[PDB]
């Protein structure tokens, strides 16, 4: 079996092939999570030099783990297969052993875990994708988000965005999203984050992805002309 | 040891890109242009041979477009030899779903499969990537027509009208320029040709340096046939669409 | 390039040294031994401010009688964890007693080395542990990715290391409080901290005989800080 | 070039300078001697006394193989111990299956494959050792010497370390003036005399000699170390001679 | 010890080349001409017979091959590789084909089987590519007679005739004149001999050349005679004899 | 330079230098010293910390009931290396109802250490030992290095300035040798030669490191306010 | 375990099974569910061996619920008949075989056609109006045969059904405390609860 | 053995006895049968005397850790599925257990799970598991209410084992008593069957088949 240690420390106590896997996700089209008072909201966005798409048959951003947790990724779009495979099949374990879906901190900490050992196993690089997961615990009301990265390291987030010009975007949540009053409605926490990725998209037309879970295995995906009526109402109100 | 003489395959730049995969996509570029086209009742799938000498027999030869089911067909553009281990791979799968489940496979699940495998070969082993892209073309009652592309990284998407190996700019503008989406299978046809006629690197397209193949519901009632065209069947086409 | 177990010129690993190095990027980790109990505390560091600081989980239990504190690459820190409980709770169930801290660090520093060309690479990650028994009483230990680990009084890990060692040099004695070391660990924690310390930024816990090892409450520890400031402006 | 960092490689010569680098090991080490006699073989080794803290007679250079085979060597001391490790399981195997005891031209053999082994791969190091080795079996008494390459041959007398040249010297003039045959109580003093005089090429630090035999007369066809009164002969006859 | 090298030695390189694929047709150009003519009722590979040694026995070292009682195989390039892909070639033909249908594999598939050892040397662990083009030529029912080329990188292609090695860009131009559709088998021999007489530059005899045919049925080649569906092999070589003959009619 | 990438290669004049950076880490290490009578067989060593807060690297490992040593260099290897001689000496036990010998417990490190030193992957242990025992054939000292090469003394010492106690050793020879039937005086003579080695700093009381076998008395190691006596 | 009966009717496909859970000479249990949704319109009841039901049963559902939540997409009944019977049919010459009886009821919703199958230990499928496993056959199969009609509704189906468990609470030998029913039809899956 | 635990009103009770048997021999009269995975889980023993032993006692290990893992107890279904997948793993290897996993969840309340050696799994509010197990289920069901007080709830555990203490010739020694509520486990005293016999009997006024 092929061996060598790809990931290794430098001089100056550094994992570069975590580093540079880092500037994968960099790379890769914007993903943003917004979390409200009852619900949580994810925003993707997909790049318009893809023209003579078909969008039904084309992979989705958002990829849903089980009935009550959805993933979102940035960066290589294989490997985050892989890992979403895996998840999956983490899901359907958990219910089988422990008769209760996983948390959506016990998930996170699966995949995290699955992204850590890829950066000090012989043989293998890291995976270039960081990832947001987001749900509702079974039985709980309470909004999760939590985010992981090729290191391994996951955390939980208010809000949080990841991918090219996530740091233009962070900017824009920072200063817009409040602690202390989360947005109260379904139609509130979408509108924040369309507007998050109005600052980084293009046009607000098949380059913007929203998928919305509430609490019980309530999620649904949202359409171009759903969508359209937010960025038509952002930019009205903008004019000013 | 032998570390000394290890390329080490599956590492990231620090730009945070696969070495390997980009430099097979470099090769994969320089390969025979294929084309493949999404209608309503239909998809086509039109292929460029590479440099072809007068003495090549063309009747009994395989280079290009290859059969994974009755359902399901692909587009090749590079290594030709890779290309087979894959589809060969993507044969069996199919047989074993058929096997398990007593339907045909889906065409995604069939995608997914084998752009899964070419994953792995970027991310551990310390071998080389597959220098491979594939166009699939295939049919199953979920999602009717369906156009997907395959490349060395691992990552498929789906598609109306795509091409990949040589000059994929200019056929991909010229694709975007004359499609729409109330095409027949016959207009496909003919768009195929015509693209394929001014992005050739050749100086006249002729029957002889092309492979062909229609996916119709053109069966009798309700079932899908593939048709890989014979010498004499491009030549007619090719005549009937004005080229020669 | 070059072998993972390679010794330098002067007698060390590379490995080993360049990953002490990722360790003092990591952020500041304390821990204060007493008589009357052991106290951990520890930089949580948010990278960001819509990250919610609670989910920052850097002080973590091993046993009911064994704590346990980070500092570096702290995502390689959860096998050393795993090995650590499994260690703990396997000794239990083969001897029917509490296994003394000594030999949880002694098995946990046993990983430390198993790498080369196994793991393919040291881990980037120090830990302080803290713990009681009834032989050596209350202790702390730092283990290191070296797999060496000394016993400590006191120890301080991670960015504001070595001018957080020199402050627990003077203020440490043999008679000191387990209130008295709850400030102490608040005061230098605060004195090296880039951002200004409060109950979200940081966190406290220790182990005692009698309760065993607790997290401190972001309440809890925002009295002790609120404490600590006017006995600071007392005199 | 950098045909000489790794092992098994050829270089436009068509050598292994790896190998080559090995001997250099060899030659760095103390002397150690073979003679080959009337029914058997006498080895001797020079033990350099780094201290007054060594115990004497306690630190044994020469091993034996079986009951029938002795061997010994200069150069990396580790090294040699390895192959003599692997001697013992090779005769062990042998007589496991074919019942007597393993003839010494099919132990040399045994020991030359696993030496040549060493220089087919990379991920190997060639053996730091040349070693001088020998017995007595059905066919009459043998002597050999293994080089790092795998190369070995018989020998009517073997010399190997720093003072080879001088030992090759003495040990030729044997062979010319006993072409008949040496006995095996000569050659043990002889041997004695050999090593003193090879001492010469390593006299900052003083010695300690160290002497065995072979002999179907005098031992019996078995290995056995010379000590006490027969070793103190020897090394009063080796005194003798450089006076 | 044990094999380390579990990595590629055949890789990408900037420019999209993969090096070791390239070097090795570089290996199959400096080789001997070696040629292959398709007729209607049969088709015929040849090659020069280059002796190492006048000393040498060339009769030893066969450069054509039977595969099959139907199928032979001939090369450019280095030999020793050559030989160890016909042993390989045959045993393929019996694990994976005869021992399942109790039928020997049809050209295609058996051409198919070698494609797929050469490319697994040009990706596996620890090795380099094999440094030979083949020409395979066979026969069976259903597809008729047939002529293969086989490269380093595992790419195969049907022909209705072609030539490799040190003159194939000469040999190939002679070979499109004299090509017609209608072509007899012993029109196709002759025109072989014609264009490997280009290519050879010392002695032009039957014990220099090497040459061999898928024709017609050989019973009195069988060995045994009592079953009518085994009526022999379409494979044979031609004797030192019997190309001479075909020499003074030249 | 070129020839020290790994311990598979030799270099031009035909020395392994993972090997020889092996034994660097030997003489970076505290120093240990080594001695022995016909009765007892005495190991004492100097022990480092970190700083005033920490507690001093313990030195000496027991083996058995009849055999331990002390180490120099890297601690996880003489970990390594004193637990295989801890299964050695019990399958001895187990097996055959045997003390493991001494010498035969040198022979079996010298071969484990080797090993590493001819492979592709692995490195040479980096740490040195001291091997203390009493067996059939009385006292013993041995001195492991992770080279491989295993020696026998009546004394010796090992770390950073040992040469100050090997030297006193070996003046005192004929002295302390003949310490027979007397533990106290035997240690004495030790605690004497390891003081040759100490520059600036002073024998403390939890700084040395004691540790005796002998004819009726089994490995016992001392630390703490046990050693005071011989302050 | 024990009674596991199935008809399939006009627009639905019934599920009957016995709710007793015998271990000796006691009834542990009765009030025990021997069936498992495998997707919104499929159904698997099971019977045989103790352990080797509940834990194959589940090791199913989790591979079918596995496979909705990557396609998106529901499995016909027939793919999922034919995935169980090939995991029936590996098992059976295992080192340790499961000894699980199974009949899958399901709502084919493409064809909009209910479907029932029945899967021996062995891995022996059938598709059939009626089905049954074990003993209950033997009462049931001869019942159905003069009793059933293709073009029955729900409720036809129901007393077609109770007149199945009437005959075998009169004849079979052991106790086995009433049965659970459940509907499979366009609308999903639900539970009789008065039976 | 004979062990049982019911639901009722108040919570669980949970009832054992102390004998320990190696045929006709009887090799114990004060074992513990009962099992205290922590404050708020009880494990009962029947069948194999080691086999449950050692498993219960690993099972609890198994609990700790999930604690540890999940900051959080371990449900009454999933510590029980934890037993139940290990047996089946050792289906036909010999193993004998009779189990009943009891406890309390603020997600499930008052919880009795039935685990045997065959890798049968059953949720439950009555249960009686051993070789008496019929004795105690003829006492324990005739006298059953959701109502019972935890005085009547205590003593009817107690009697249904007294009553297969004394017709069951491989049950006896002592009674067990164990109270299981929202606030965790209560131990209620080891009682020997020498004296409660003969103070239930006279108490009571039951016993009669007896020479008084
Ligand atoms: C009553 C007394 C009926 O046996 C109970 O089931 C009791 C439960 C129990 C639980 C914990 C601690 C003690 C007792 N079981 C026994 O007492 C048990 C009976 C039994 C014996 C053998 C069996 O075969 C597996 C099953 C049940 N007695 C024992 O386990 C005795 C003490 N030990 C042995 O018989 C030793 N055997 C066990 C099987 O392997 C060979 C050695
Ligand atoms: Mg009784």
């Amino acid at each position: 079996g092929y061996d060598r240690a790809l990931s290794i420390f430098s001089p100056d106590g550094h994992i570069f092939q975590v580093e540079y896997a880092l500037e994968a996700v960099k790379r890769g089209t914007c993903a943003v999570g917004v979390k409200g008072k009852n619900c949580v909201v994810l925003g993707c966005e997909r790049r318009s030099t893809l023209k003579l798409q078909d969008t039904r048959i084309t992979p989705s951003k958002v990829s849903k783990i089980d009935s009550h947790v959805v993933l979102s990724f940035s960066g290589l779009n294989a490997d985050s297969r892989i890992l979403i495979e895996k998840a999956r099949v983490e899901a359907q374990s958990h219910r089988l052993t422990l008769e209760d879906p996983v948390t959506v901190e016990y998930l996170t900490r699966y995949v995290a875990g699955v992204q850590q050992r890829y950066t000090q196993s012989g043989g293998v690089r890291p995976f270039g994708v960081s990832t947001l997961i987001a749900g509702f615990d079974p039985r709980d009301d309470e909004p999760k988000l939590y985010q992981t990265e090729p290191s391994g390291i996951y955390s939980s987030w208010s809000a949080q965005t990841i991918g090219r010009n996530s740091k233009t975007v962070r900017e824009f949540l920072e200063k817009n999203y409040d602690r202390k009053e989360p947005p109260a409605t379904v139609e509130e926490c979408v509108k924040l984050t369309v507007r998050s990725l109005l600052e980084v998209v293009q046009t607000g037309a098949k380059n913007i992805e929203i998928t919305v879970v509430k609490p019980d295995s309530d999620i649904v995906a949202l359409s171009s002309e759903e969508i359209n009526q937010y960025v038509t109402q952002i930019e009205q109100e903008k004019q000013e | 040891g032998s570390r000394r003489y290890d390329s080490r395959t599956t590492i990231f730049s620090p730009e945070g890109r696969l070495y390997q995969v980009e430099y097979a996509l470099e090769s994969i570029s320089h390969a025979g242009t294929a084309i493949g086209i999404m209608a309503s009742d239909g998809i086509v799938l039109a292929a460029e041979r590479k440099v072809t000498s007068t003495l090549l027999e063309q009747d009994t030869s395989t280079e290009k477009l290859y059969k994974l089911n009755d359902k399901i067909a692909v587009a090749v553009a590079g290594l030709t030899a890779d290309a087979e281990i894959l589809i060969n791979t993507a044969r069996i799968h199919a047989q074993n779903y058929l096997k398990t489940y007593n339907e045909d496979i889906p065409v995604e699940i069939l995608v997914r499969r084998l752009s899964d495998i070419k994953q792995g070969y970027t991310q551990h082993g310390g071998l080389r990537p597959f220098g491979v892209s594939f166009i699939y073309a295939g049919y199953d009652d979920r999602y009717g027509y369906q156009l997907y592309t395959s490349n060395p990284s691992g990552n498929y998407t789906g598609w109306k009208a795509i091409s990949v190996g040589a000059n994929t700019s200019a056929a991909q503008t010229l694709l975007q320029m004359d499609y729409k989406d109330d095409m027949k299978v016959d207009d496909a046809i003919e768009l195929a040709l015509k693209t394929l006629s001014k992005t050739t690197d050749s100086s006249a397209l002729t029957y002889d340096r092309l492979e062909f193949a229609t996916i119709r519901k053109g069966a009798n009632d309700g079932e899908v046939y593939q048709k890989i065209f014979k010498p004499q069947e491009i030549k007619d086409i090719l005549v009937k669409t004005g080229i020669t | 390039d070059r072998g993972v177990s390679t010794f330098s010129p002067e007698g060390r690993l590379f490995q080993v040294e360049y990953s002490l190095e990722a360790i003092k990027l990591g952020s500041t980790a304390i821990g204060i031994a007493t008589k009357e109990g052991v106290v951990l505390g520890v930089e949580k560091r948010a990278t960001s401010p819509l990250l919610e600081s609670d989910s920052i989980e850097k002080i973590v239990e091993i046993d009911r009688h064994i704590g346990c504190a980070m500092s570096g690459l702290t995502a390689d820190a959860r096998s050393m964890i795993e090995h650590a409980r499994t260690a703990a709770v396997t000794h239990n169930l083969y001897y029917d007693e509490d296994i003394n801290v000594e030999s949880l660090t002694q098995s946990v520093c046993d990983l430390a080395l198993r790498f080369g060309e196994l793991m393919s690479r040291p881990f980037g990650v120090a830990l302080l542990i803290a713990g009681h028994d009834a032989d050596d009483g209350y202790q702390l230990f730092h283990a290191e990715p070296s797999g060496t680990f000394y016993r400590y009084n006191a120890k301080a890990i991670g960015s504001g290391s070595e001018g957080a060692q020199a402050e627990l040099l003077n203020e440490w004695h043999s008679s000191l409080t387990l209130k008295e070391a709850e400030l102490l660990v608040l005061k230098i924690l605060k004195q090296v901290m880039e951002e200004k310390l409060d109950e979200n930024n940081a966190q406290l816990s220790c182990i005692t005989k009698q309760d065993g090892f607790k997290i401190y409450d972001n309440e809890k520890t925002a009295e002790l800080i609120k404490e600590l400031k006017e006995k600071e402006a007392a005199e | 070039t950098g045909y000489d960092l790794s092992n098994s490689v050829f270089s436009p010569d068509g050598r292994n300078f790896q190998v080559e680098y090995a001997v250099k090991a060899v030659e760095n080490g103390t002397t150690s001697i073979g003679i080959k006699c009337n029914d058997g073989v006498v080895f001797a080794v020079e033990k350099l006394i780094t201290s007054k803290l060594l115990v004497p007679q306690k630190n044994v250079k020469i091993q034996v193989v079986d009951r029938h085979i002795g061997c010994v060597y200069s150069g990396l001391i580790p090294d040699g111990r390895h192959l003599v490790n692997r001697g013992r399981e090779e005769a062990a195997s042998f007589k496991k299956l074919y019942k007597t005891p393993i003839p010494i031209p099919a132990f040399a053999d045994r020991l030359g494959q696993y030496v040549q082994a060493h220089t087919l791969y990379n991920s190997v190091r060639p053996f730091g050792v040349s070693t001088i080795f020998g017995g007595v079996d059905k066919n009459g008494a043998h002597l050999y010497m293994l080089e790092p390459s795998g190369s070995y041959w018989g020998y009517k007398g073997a010399a190997t370390g720093k003072g080879r040249q001088s030992a090759k010297a003495e040990l030729e003039k044997l062979v010319d003036h006993h072409p008949e045959g040496l006995s095996a109580r000569e050659a043990v003093k002889q041997a004695a005399k050999i090593i003193y005089l090879a001492h010469e090429d390593n006299k900052e630090k003083d010695f300690e000699l160290e002497i065995s035999w072979c002999s179907l007369s005098e031992t019996n066809g078995l290995h056995k170390f010379v000590k006490g009164d027969l070793l103190q002969e020897a090394i009063d006859f080796a005194q003798k001679e450089i006076n | 010890m044990t094999d380390r090298y579990s990595f590629s030695l055949t890789t990408f390189s900037p420019s999209g080349k993969l090096g070791q694929i390239d070097y090795a047709l570089t290996a199959v150009k400096q080789g001997v001409t070696s040629l292959g003519i398709k007729a209607t009722n049969g088709v015929v590979i040849a090659t020069e017979k280059k002796s190492s040694s006048p000393l040498a026995m060339s009769e030893t070292l066969s450069k054509v091959s039977l595969l099959t009682p139907d199928i032979g195989a001939v090369y450019s390039g280095m030999g020793p590789d050559y030989r160890v892909l016909v042993d390989k070639s045959r045993k393929v033909a019996h694990t994976s084909y005869k021992r399942i249908y109790g039928e020997y594999p049809p050209t295609k598939l058996l051409v198919s089987e070698v494609a797929k050892i050469m490319q697994e040397a040009t990706q596996s662990g620890g090795v380099r590519p094999f440094g030979v083009s083949l020409l395979i030529a066979g026969h069976d029912e259903f597809n008729g007679f047939s002529l293969y080329q086989v490269d380093p990188s595992g790419s195969y292609f049907p022909w209705k005739a072609t030539a490799i090695g040190k003159g194939s860009v000469a040999a190939k131009t002679f070979l499109e004149k004299r090509w017609n559709d209608e072509l007899e088998l012993e029109d196709a021999i002759h025109i072989a001999l014609l264009t490997l007489k280009e290519s050879v530059e010392g002695e032009f005899n039957g014990d220099t050349i090497e040459l061999a045919i898928i024709g017609d049925e050989n019973p009195d080649l069988l060995g045994y005679t009592g079953i009518p569906t085994d009526k022999g092999p379409r494979f044979r070589k031609l004797t030192s004899q019997e190309i001479n003959d075909r020499l003074e009619a030249l | 330079n070129n020839y020290d990438g790994d311990t598979v290669t030799f270099s031009p004049t035909g020395r392994l230098f993972q090997v020889e950076y092996a034994l660097e880490a030997i003489k970076q290490g505290s120093v240990t010293v080594g001695l022995r009578s016909n009765t007892h067989a005495v190991l004492v060593a100097l022990k480092r910390n970190a700083d005033e807060l920490s507690s001093y690297q313990k030195k000496i490992i027991k083996c058995d009931e009849h055999m331990g040593l002390s180490l120099a260099g890297l601690a996880p290897d003489a970990r390594v290396l004193s637990n295989y001689l801890r299964q050695q000496c019990n399958y001895s036990s187990l097996v055959f109802n045997r003390k493991l010998a001494v010498e035969r417990a040198g022979h079996l490190l010298c071969d484990k250490a080797q090993k590493n030193t001819q492979s592709y992957g692995g490195r040479p242990y980096g740490v040195g030992l001291l091997i203390i025992g009493y067996d059939k054939s009385g006292a013993h000292l041995l001195e492991f290095q992770p080279s491989g090469n295993v020696t026998e003394l009546y004394g010796t010492a090992i770390g950073a300035r040992s040469q100050g106690a090997k030297t006193y050793l070996e003046r005192t020879l004929d002295t302390f040798i003949k310490i027979d039937g007397n533990p106290d005086e035997l240690i004495k003579a030790g605690v004497e030669a390891i003081s040759q080695s100490l520059r600036d700093e002073s024998l403390t009381v939890d700084n040395l490191s004691i540790a005796i076998v002998g004819k009726d008395t089994p490995f016992t190691i001392y630390d703490g306010e046990a050693v005071a006596k011989y302050i | 375990m024990d009674i596991i009966l199935g008809i399939r009717v006009q627009d639905s496909v019934i599920l009957a099974s016995s709710k007793a859970v015998t271990r000796g000479i006691s009834v542990l249990k009765d009030s025990d569910d021997k069936t498992r949704q495998l997707s919104p319109h499929t159904l698997m009841s099971f019977a045989g061996e103790a352990g080797d039901t509940v834990q194959f049963a589940e090791y199913i559902q989790a591979n079918i619920q596995l496979y909705s939540i990557r396609e998106d997409y529901e499995l016909s009944p027939q793919a999922v008949s034919s995935f169980v019977r090939q995991e029936l049919a590996k098992s059976i010459r295992s080192r340790r075989p499961y000894q699980v009886n199974v009949l899958i009821g399901g709502y084919d919703k493409k064809k909009n056609k209910p479907e029932l199958y029945q899967i021996d230990y062995l891995g022996t499928k059938v598709e059939l109006p009626y089905g049954a496993h074990g003993y209950s056959g033997f009462y049931t199969f001869s019942l159905l045969d003069h009793h059933y009609r293709p073009d029955m509704t729900t409720e036809e189906g129901l007393d077609l059904l109770k007149l199945c468990v009437q005959e075998l609470e009169k004849r079979m030998p052991m106790d086995f405390k009433g049965v659970i029913v459940k509907i499979v039809d366009k609308d999903g899956i639900r539970q009789v609860d008065d039976f | 053995t004979t062990t049982l635990a019911f639901r009722f009103q108040g919570g669980i009770i949970v009832a054992v006895d102390s004998r320990a048997t190696a045929g006709n021999w009887v090799a114990s009269q004060t074992v513990k049968k009962v099992i205290e995975i922590n404050p708020f889980l009880l494990g009962t023993a029947a069948g194999g005397a080691a086999d449950c032993q050692f498993w219960e006692t690993w099972l609890g290990s198994q609990c700790r850790l999930h604690e540890l893992r999940e900051k959080e107890r371990i449900s009454v279904a999933a510590a029980s599925k934890i037993l139940s997948n290990l047996v089946y793993q050792y289906k036909g290897a010999g193993l004998s257990m009779g189990t009943m996993i009891c406890g309390y969840t603020r997600k499930e309340g008052p919880t009795i799970y039935y685990v045997d050696s065959d890798g049968t799994r059953l949720k439950g509010d009555i249960f009686c598991v051993g070789s008496g197990q019929t004795f105690a289920y003829g006492v324990l069901d005739s006298n059953y209410k959701w109502d019972l007080s935890v005085e009547d709830a205590l003593y009817l555990g107690k009697r249904s084992i007294l009553a297969a203490a004394h017709r069951d010739a491989y049950s006896g020694g002592s009674v067990n008593l164990y109270h299981v509520t929202e606030d965790g486990w209560i131990y209620h005293g080891n009682h020997d069957v020498g004296e409660l016999f003969w103070k239930v009997k006279e108490e009571e006024g039951s016993f009669n088949n007896v020479i008084g």
